């Protein structure tokens, strides 16, 4: 459950569609940097 | 008191202070040349300080606030508008008082949008004067101040009055949007728009050509604007007072009928024109009389193109527009039934009297009847009487008139409904009268809109000097008191118990009474009075010493003009109408025929132009002394319509009866701005934030007031208000915005940096929550 | 003076998330939004005359490095617990410590910068004291910490 709550604020869609290379986009650049290999598996 | 040649000086030559140069000072003869060519010689003998003083430097290419001025008289306030007058600045302030010279031209640039625009965005006297500025401090005035605003424009005939209320009524309109939104679609349909299409409607109506205006302004009009909290204009209404419906059926040599008349048969297509059975204004006894004709029409269908507009814009329908112009054109066919005596009255060409009958939708022999025989029943059979020709000539001409003045309040009502909205907030007010008049022969119109004028002038004295005068001494402010010349007696003979209006008003109740009979009541109760005039040979005449100067009215006709008798034999005959326009409007019309006691001296009366009159200007003035007044002066450069002629005998008329000296005097010393202690330290709190301030609000005020001005000459401190002048509170005003405006600056930098730095946290703590919980699930996932 | 590592690395993270490009670049209009996020709040002004020092050429761009240089300058100023208080008391009248929503919303929409309506009806329906009938501004420059 402790997800949903952190994908609702996650677009400005707001249709309940956080727009891929967006979401690419937000990681590696982040505040804990995933090393584009764990990003390559959230795909 | 001697000066060489080439001085400028001020010379007194017993009547005023010329603007002058030594010509030359030889052989002890001195020679001096006016500004205005004159050239005065006298022995140097005897010229003494003023008989000669020095001429300010300069003065300077003009000054834009008269308050400035370092000679105080009418010969330096006249040189000062001149000089202005010359360099097309026909802008004077006066304090917030502004004087406005007739340019008799259009002057490039002046009123255009941009220069609007430009007003909108500053205080008053940062900017050439303009009557921009005044409809921009009236306006600012709804949200610095607690009440109504009004704006009231004096002037002679031909001053400026009209234009001057059509100017700020586009500045207001425009500053209204500003407040918000725009599209073309909504300024179209604007209630703004409307408002401005108000004018040339009322003015084809109610205007006409007089010999000191080719566009005098027949009637008196207030106009109220309700601006809501947001600034926008919610919507209005208009009051018109007194149309001159005698104009309808004669008018003077060289004078004109109403506008709409000449418009309506040099616009009207020939399809309706044919319909209505009209041709050329020559044709018509109601637009032929006068003379003038003079005019080879187009500018009469340019104004029919403006109407056509406006009333498109007002909702009249184009069924509306059809019916007007079919009463109109039933109005002048009236015009032109001709009678002659064959015991009695009858009717000689049955031509327009058919015209007549068929576009007013009444029988032509029912009209025939009722214009030429009085009808009366008795117990219970018709006696049908003949009119002689005057009185069936007086009946055509009361049908006109009646016709004319229905369908001009109809129009008052159809303009009214459009711009209809709600009053939420505020309201600013404007007055346009029509301007004081002397004609080489005065009738009754001429007394009733010269007392309207007369009663303004008192209100304009009563703000002005009498109140402001009492509030100084009330506050006790250390005030030197200025003399005015005050016209409260004048008024006093026109309004009071056996005033003028009071006897005029008594002989009208009497069927016995002449005019010669009246005359010898005013004469008899008046001659000694100091503003009436018994003249020594004019039999037919009594003057009245007006503000604006000795008018002498001709008695004859004033019994029968402030009767005003309509008889119920045509008030039944217009009920008669098979055209429901015309019905509607006497449907319910209130009976005025000619009444005949028996012993009802009951103190009641039958209600008279002038009773109505003074009642209705009297319910103006009550509305107008709870607003805020804004005063505009309107001065006429000349008597010829002329542009770049300044005549400087007619121009020092109107300052001196206007009493423009003593205003500048009162404006350049006095105190316009006043607020309590603690109103004034709450307003300009912010302005006093780097100041060690005193614990008692006097001193508060005091700490402030010291650093613009520590002479104590611009403000005061009265009993329970601080008291500042005009240029000192707009000096406050400018810093009060100033600060306020970098405030919300900080704060509006403050929120924006709380709203991006919520988010951003939202954003970093969002995306941690879903690394540390996809660190976990794939955690597992790689277990299996 | 001298930003720390953990801060210039701090900024970097906020620079990237706007430098959707890549490039190293972020927008003008951006670096008010960037400079924001990271807690200096400056005005229209102060964000005009740094963009026609970096930004003379007319570009439109601002790299880490300019950047970095903008946020140690705002960081200097430094004005106060008691200046955005103040600023809110000049929309006071009585001392009471009140400011109404509409005047606020006023201040919001035509002063300033002109901004979105659904965003101040949110930063206001949200962010005011008694839950709708107006709100308190020392208490809000409190939060706004
Ligand atoms: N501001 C002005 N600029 C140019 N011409 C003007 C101005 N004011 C008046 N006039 C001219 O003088 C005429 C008389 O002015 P108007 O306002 O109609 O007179 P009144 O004071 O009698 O209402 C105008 O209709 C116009 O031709
Ligand atoms: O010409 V006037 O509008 O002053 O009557
Ligand atoms: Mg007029």
């Amino acid at each position: 459950e402790e997800i949903r709550e952190a994908f609702r604020v996650f677009d400005k869609d707001g249709n309940g569609y956080i727009s891929a290379a967006e979401l690419r986009h937000v990681m590696t650049n982040l505040g804990e940097k995933l090393t584009d290999e764990e990003v390559d598996e959230m795909i | 008191n001697f000066f060489t040649e080439g001085t400028r000086v001020w010379l007194r030559e017993n009547g005023q202070h010329f603007p002058s140069t030594v010509n030359s000072c030889a052989e002890g003869i001195v020679v001096f040349r006016t500004d205005y060519g004159q050239v005065f010689t006298y022995k140097q003998s005897t010229i003494t300080h003023q008989k000669v003083t020095a001429m300010h430097p300069t003065n300077e290419e003009g000054v834009d606030d008269m308050a400035s001025l370092t000679e105080l008289h009418g010969g330096s306030i006249m040189y000062n508008l001149f000089q202005r007058y010359k360099r097309n600045q026909i802008y004077t302030y006066i304090g917030s008082i502004l004087a406005s010279v007739n340019p008799y031209q259009p002057i490039a640039g002046l009123y255009e949008p941009a220069t609007m625009e430009q007003y909108s965005r500053r205080h008053l006297g940062e900017l050439p004067p303009h009557i921009f500025a005044i409809a921009n401090e009236c306006y600012r005035c709804l949200w610095k101040r607690h009440d109504n605003q009004c704006i009231l424009i004096s002037g002679e005939s031909g001053a400026g009055k009209t234009e001057s209320t059509k100017l700020i009524l586009k500045f207001l309109s425009v500053i209204s949007q500003q407040s918000l939104e725009l599209s073309l679609k909504e300024k179209t349909s604007c209630v703004e728009r409307a408002i401005l299409e108000s004018s040339p409607i009322m003015e084809a109506f109610g205007n006409a050509k007089t010999v000191y205006n080719n566009n005098s302004s027949r009637f008196g009009k207030f106009v109220q604007l309700n601006i809501c909290q947001k600034g926008n204009i919610q919507g209005g209404r208009i009051v018109d007072y007194l149309l001159e419906k005698n104009r309808v059926v004669r008018q003077n040599p060289g004078e004109r009928n109403y506008h709409i008349f000449y418009a309506l048969l040099a616009g009207l297509e020939h399809e309706e024109r044919e319909e209505f059975y009209l041709s050329t204004p020559e044709n018509y006894h109601y637009l032929n009389q006068s003379g003038c004709v003079e005019d080879k029409t187009i500018s009469d269908q340019e104004s029919f193109r403006e109407v056509i507009t406006a009333m498109d814009v007002m909702q009249f329908s184009k069924e509306e527009v059809r019916e007007v112009s079919r009463l109109l054109a039933g109005i002048l066919h009236l015009g032109n039934i001709e009678f002659i005596t064959a015991g009695g009255a009858q009717v000689s060409f049955k031509t327009a009297l058919g015209r007549s009958a068929e576009l007013l939708g009444l029988d032509p022999t029912q009209l025939t009847d009722a214009l030429t025989q009085r009808s009366m029943f008795l117990r219970g059979e018709e006696i049908l009487t003949p009119l002689n020709v005057q009185q069936a000539v007086d009946s055509r001409d009361s049908l006109a008139m009646a016709l004319y003045a229905c369908c001009f309040e109809w129009v008052i009502k159809k303009i009214n409904s459009r711009i209809k909205g709600n009053e939420d907030f505020k309201s600013i007010g404007i007055l346009d009268i029509f301007g004081f008049e002397n004609f080489e022969v005065n009738h009754f119109e001429q007394f009733n809109i010269n007392y309207a004028n007369e009663k303004l002038q008192e209100y304009f004295n009563k703000h002005i000097f009498s109140l402001e005068q009492l509030e100084y001494s009330r506050e006790g402010l250390v005030w030197e008191d200025i003399d005015w010349i005050d016209n409260g007696e004048c008024l006093d003979l026109i309004e009071k118990k056996l005033g003028l209006l009071a006897l005029i008003n008594e002989e009208s109740h009497f069927p016995q009474a002449t005019d010669s009979t009246l005359l010898e009541k005013l004469h008899s109760q008046h001659a000694n009075n100091h503003f009436y005039v018994k003249p020594r040979v004019a039999v037919n005449n009594f003057g009245v010493k007006h503000y604006a100067g000795e008018v002498q009215y001709d008695v004859r006709g004033i019994l029968e003009k402030n009767r005003d008798t309509f008889r119920d034999d045509l008030l039944n005959l217009l009920r008669e109408s098979r055209f429901d326009f015309i019905y509607d409007l006497f449907e319910h019309v209130s009976s005025r025929n000619n009444q005949d006691t028996l012993k009802c001296g009951s103190k009641h009366r039958r209600p008279t132009v002038s009773s109505q009159f003074k009642d209705s200007l009297h319910s103006l003035m009550a509305t107008l002394s709870s607003s805020n007044p804004f005063f505009v002066r309107c001065i006429k450069p000349n008597m010829q319509k002329m542009p770049d002629q300044f005549d400087q005998a007619v121009v020092l008329n109107q300052l001196r009866y206007s009493g423009m000296l003593e205003t500048v005097r009162i404006r350049k010393a006095g105190y316009a701005v006043r607020r309590p202690f603690q109103d004034f330290y709450k307003r300009y709190k912010v302005l006093m934030r780097n100041l060690a301030l005193p614990e008692d609000v006097r001193g508060k005020c005091t700490s402030l007031l010291q650093l613009y001005d520590a002479s104590n000459s611009e403000w005061q401190l009265g009993k329970t208000k601080v008291f500042l002048r005009e240029s000192l509170e707009q000096k406050l005003e400018k810093r009060r915005e100033e600060e306020v405006s970098h405030a919300a600056m900080v704060i509006r930098a403050h929120v924006l940096g709380f709203l991006a730095r919520k988010q951003y946290r939202k954003v970093l703590y969002c995306v941690v929550i879903i690394q540390k919980n996809y660190r976990a699930f794939l955690l597992r996932r790689r277990f299996l | 003076d001298q930003l720390t590592e953990e801060q210039i690395a701090e900024f970097k993270e906020a620079f990237s998330l706007f430098d959707k490009d890549g490039d190293g670049t972020i927008t003008t209009k951006e670096l008010g939004t960037v400079m924001r996020s990271l807690g200096q709040n400056p005005t229209e002004a102060e964000l005009q005359d740094m963009i026609n020092e970096v930004d003379a050429d007319g570009n439109g761009t601002i790299d880490f490095p300019e950047f970095l240089t903008m946020m140690a300058r705002k960081m200097k100023d430094t004005d106060s617990e008691e200046e955005i208080r103040e600023a809110f008391r000049v929309f006071d009248k009585d001392g009471n410590g009140y400011i109404s929503a509409a005047e606020l919303r006023h201040v919001m929409t035509n002063l300033g910068e002109k901004l979105t309506d659904e965003e101040v009806d949110e930063m206001i329906r949200e962010a005011d004291i008694d839950g709708d009938g107006q709100v308190n501004y020392e208490e809000f420059v409190q939060m706004m910490t």
